[PDB]
């Protein structure tokens, strides 16, 4: 699976981005749906970002988990909930209000997916 | 009053009854955990029976399940036959009935678009029951 | 030979086996009640397996169940919903009640498809109510 | 996977769990028999879940079941289920074995696999009935 | 909804990226489909990019991610609004015209997790 | 179509990202499914990245090809295989073991897709 | 000559007729806007009747609708109101509801034939603009 | 009491109501013509609601419509125009579109029950006449 | 977001818009009655759009409609007449036909989802009251 | 039910055909699907027989069990397996290689089946 | 059609197997379903046989009628009943109790059936 | 597969039953549908037989081929035709008229079929 | 005629045309065999097109095919198709015979006719394989 | 992108390829005729693939085919086995594949109402191919 | 045993036979390429006939096809559509390409109904492209 974590530059985290990625990888591996070395995570910081139309500076944290198809909505919902809990635990603050944390779980088509090891 | 709704509610009632049966063979911490699980299953039963009109479990219940799962995975060396002891056999039976309830709730979710969080809770509950059975076997 | 008939008979066999398991945790009076219930379930299974060709239970069996239900409602006072299995013996009867509900669903499918077993379904519903009452009575005692 | 496959695997797992629960009320010989039965049911679950890709049980398992059935039939001469608690556990296991047999029969009708598994489950239900009666007699 | 705007480094904009995000958020909110604080937009500049196999080119691509349950009319209108807003912000780039595209993809609502800290 | 190539910072390539994107664009155009100027490719380097839970150093290369809907699984699989071969032939090494190279081919909805030239 | 095609064309003709009826109660700029809308609806009608053989509206028509929508949202501040504060705004409310009906018909056509997504987007924006115009008339 | 029968009767009632609304903007001759049209539509409604049991309109009604159509085509010379050049013509354009909707409903009834072919022909001729009358009012 | 639900809400919106258009031709008492009717239709729309999650109209609304129906029946003595004796009554005739169309849509929703029986009863009583009001305006 | 057991003349059995038929009848009755007196078994020795095309001495033992229709594939498979186990246990040897033992379970049409007792 | 009559060695018949086959052939031809020369009947005596598990001497008579497909259940049942009546009248006695007489009418696949006259 | 050849006692063959079975086995193996060692053939002579009702001396030759299910009607018809050709070529004469030769191809249920090698 | 009948007749015509094309690369005896096969296909085509009213091939045609098959198996002991051009022609003919067999099998399943034609096509495919291998060996 | 459209285009491509393969065994006049036939099949393929949006062949193409058909019946004595000569066998194969393409185009016409003129052209083409094979055999 | 499986294997056998027929008109390099293609198609037939229980072609086969496609595209310059069969050898390859498209359609049906053969379909598509390129190369040469 592929995990992309997007955080705004004004967002403050309790731990480092690497520690957050390690915690997220442990949470994903705890599900039992993935091989250990197949879990690939990456953290991206956003420098140009807007939330809403109000003149209030905010922070948000979004993660997209891409998995191969064939898993049920129960598994997908549980993976999303696990990732969201980990991310919310990792958030310290940012902005003058609450930080919105959201997780997407999307399916990659298995038949057309290509994979090599060099 | 739809057939999948009745079947899922009945299977969840079965799961609650079996967990109540099994909670008399465990220690105080596990008994409290199982009582909390029974309350959560009753909440799920209410929200399924109301066809989604009544709010169900919150995400912090699934977070609590995941925290317990991680805690018990930290002490489980994770193939054995089910029921190394009678106490773990009871939890193995509860785990299989939780899988059956998960199947029924998945049917309900596929047909009516409700109960995804309930299905995720049932999946996490089955994982936790497996871990608890292994913990009892180890202890 | 019909799949609903096989499922209903299997679920009624399951109910009988679970009642026989649970009858070793109750006193003599409740054990006799449960043995009579097992005999009635055997009669119901004969009815269902014959697909109505063999007579099933009579109405005085449902009357007996109702008499027990009122007798035990006279002893049960609940103020709110309680978790199943406050005691192990009551937990066994709660499991029996849930399996009786499952058998009731199966017999309802059989009735809805073949026009037989309405009295059996009524008996299963009354049995579920009686099992709930017996579990609560054991918890109170 | 397919709905019948998932249902059959779940029911067989439930049967294994119930057998593991019931094996703590029997003697050493029956406990060993039930553990071997559990291993056979795991093999059946593997072959069902793989949709026949993985080989399942062999015919000598069914032969072993039939030998036990004969041995316990020569010891057994209408009663309510559960004359004792130990026999009641095996009666519950037998009913759940019949439920698993129904699920496996549905799988066999749908996909053409698991005839030997269904035969094993039928013989297992017969053996469980015989074992319950043996405990009641003893 | 989530909006990611990807622009090549050689692309010149009439307004700053922040002002472009402001305009895009206003256009999205004008549709009436989203809550005000739920609209999250982000601008990314591409440093390593190639368009085609031939000539210096620039392109501007945006992806709008919304939860499922909206009709193709709403999705097409959102895409058209975003494309118009983006096109009005392009001053030029490369030696040809700038290709501006907006893709609207639906996120599964049942498995979508959302929390506020 | 849109091609996003994501590479970890420790991944070593045989040639620079520019020539990698040239090779990828030539491979995509060789399929005949796209116009020449419609192929838009981009290379992103990942600075914060975890792979799995083990402590061994790893590198991975991921590409996502986005095409408009209406093409068959044969075309999608062939595009994925072409991209995967091109990417694998460009990897010199990275980490302490083999590099995992993966390619996703996902379809974009054609009806709601907006496009214009400025 | 499919049933959904005929229904969508009939409903679009209904919308055009109602807009032509309502354009006699508005001022000059709104009347010109409504005539432009009628021409756009006629192009949509041709495109749908041809089942996509003849080209329909362009994206700059939808852009023009969106610009008008933004301009009029700059002047509209609402709470809940009943339709038809005045007769002129009631005419536009009727036009809005018939635009929604035409949008439903065109959505059926789009689901069954894969054509008319831009027409449906235009109809949705047109319904929004008609709502805004009715509220502007009430305010003025 | 079939669903298509109820739909056709409702749409014909709607057409009659819209014609009765529009007849208050025309002169005496067109008002009398529209009243005769309303009576014919009521006969059609009775015939359809009875599901063919009660006799409907005769062929001389369609002949009268065709005579009016020819007379008014003798006065109409068109290119393309938008509906509603005047308010009175816009009323008749709305009536024409609703007549076409009623024609669609009656055609569904005819396809499913074998009744109402003459009613459908009458509705088609009525829509043609309404178009001609709108253009005549615009010219005048 | 079901097709019948969307169709029923759209038709109810059409009815509300037409009632708001027609309320500008009646006196103060009928105008207040029509505004109350519009509010009731909005409650019905909320109930239907929620698919029964939000409660709709109460029984005292239908009682109020029936009381008005009896009051106006005390004043109406009819034989057969064509719709639209005056423009004011023609507006209410159009409103009545659109109310019957909305009744058909709500009946479809009720048959498919088991909700909206009180809404359908209200729409039937509303169509009866609209007929009575049109006849009252014609008599006056 | 009807059971026909066919053995080649060169096949050697541990017990005589009478005891073989007794064992087969007991195995069939142990299934519980048949009445005691309805089980009719018969043993036939084959004098003219060939197995395959090679010039190798071979022996085989075949049984066909005919039952009335209405029983499931689980019951049929169990009956076949029981009969095959009994027959294999009864085989002592024969020919120059292993003896192939096979059992057919075929269903007779119950609706047109005629049965009378004299 | 093909008729195979199987009789145990202890079974006593009123008429010899030749007359039994003559009566069976006349009964089959009386149905009108077969050509005269197409009715082929054969009688087999069983020397190794067991009925049931009890130690009681028994005799049984079994016949199998094989016909091509395309005939209804009424015709098949009538053929079975006629054959069973003829066989029962042919039985004089045997064993220590009543003789069980059974007839099966099995249905041959006509499409793959090969037939030649030399 | 199982092949049973039934011949009347008055039937005269060009070659002995052993050569007839060899020819039949070679014909069956030439089809390519069976393993060499799985083809089991057997020849039976009928001592009590009548064909038809007329008082004419007759001889007939019948063979039944039993194969596992899953083969097409083309394959079954070809197998029947090959067996019938071999049998007819093996017939020398018998009776007062032509000898009727017939071949049945019947399918055994593969799912409940039991097989062991001792 | 029905669509399966038309498809089967068309595919049999294709097979006949391909056999006529391939018979110009073989020797005299195989050319005569292929001409006889072409006549047999035409009888099959007639009986298929008539939907069973016109009699088709007799059993001695299939017997002749089987005799040829045995004769050529006596001379034939995995290779890619088309060791030579002559054998490649017969391999193409064999594949088209397989396609015609599939069409005739569909006709047989839907209408109950053409079992002998399907058996002939199966034997013809086997004989074409054998002839291609014989040409390769020679 | 419908299944019958794709299948008809594939079969027409097959017919074109076989005609191009067989045109190397005939003389100059027949080779030119076959080249014009291939161009007509291109127009037919474009028309069918475009769902009738692109115009296909004109009626003068079918008229040209009919003129050739009568011209060649004037010199053909018109059953024989296909492939009296190798050149005529090639045209017999082309004729059978033209019949297959005609079947596919007839299917396309039955669902979509397009390609009647293409089907008529393919029928006339099969007749002409039969006549040309017989002409080669006679010559 | 399934109709689409039988149809796909028959069409793949047809493609293999046509390729084997066409390989006798090309030079040594193209003949070796076509023999490798025939081996790959046989591997695909095994995979399809087993319905996925037997592994089929690997990804390096498709990579080899793509490398050949690029190599021959470097040598092909076309300005407009041309009639198939400029020479007899290229006509053979055009016929092979059309039959490869037919096999691709059959394998696509199999993939849609059973979820197997995506790599086989990709191989068939690349093979169609390569056959087109080889025919054009023969025409140019």
């Amino acid at each position: 699976p592929h995990l992309v974590i997007e955080a705004t530059a004004n967002l403050r985290l309790e731990t480092s981005p690497g520690e957050l990625l390690e915690q997220a990888n442990k949470a994903l591996f705890a599900s039992g749906q993935f091989g250990e070395a197949d879990i690939k995570s990456r953290f991206v910081t956003l420098e140009a970002y807007r939330q809403g139309t109000a003149a209030v500076e905010r922070a948000y944290l979004h993660a997209c988990l891409s998995i191969l198809d064939g898993r049920d909505i129960a598994t997908r919902t549980l993976l999303g909930a696990s990732l969201c809990a980990v991310l919310a635990e990792a958030v310290a603050g940012g902005g003058e209000e609450g930080v919105q944390v959201s997780v997407e779980v999307r399916e990659m088509e298995r038949l057309s997916y290509a994979k090599r090891v060099v | 009053k739809d057939s999948p709704i009745i079947e899922a509610n009945g299977t969840l009632d079965e799961l609650t009854s079996f967990i109540g049966e099994a909670k008399h063979y465990v220690d105080e911490e596990m008994k409290g955990i199982l009582e909390e699980i029974q309350n959560d299953i009753y909440k799920i039963m209410g929200e399924i029976g109301s066809k989604g009109k009544i709010e169900g479990i919150s995400e912090e219940r699934i977070a609590w399940l995941l925290k317990l799962i991680l805690r018990y995975m930290e002490m489980v060396n994770l193939f054995v036959l089910p029921g190394g002891t009678l106490e773990s056999a009871k939890l193995d039976v509860c785990r299989t009935i939780a899988r059956r309830a998960l199947r029924k709730v998945l049917t309900v979710t596929r047909e009516f678009g409700i109960g995804a969080e309930a299905a995720a809770y049932l999946l996490a509950l089955s994982d936790l029951l497996f871990l608890l059975a292994r913990v009892i076997e180890i202890e």
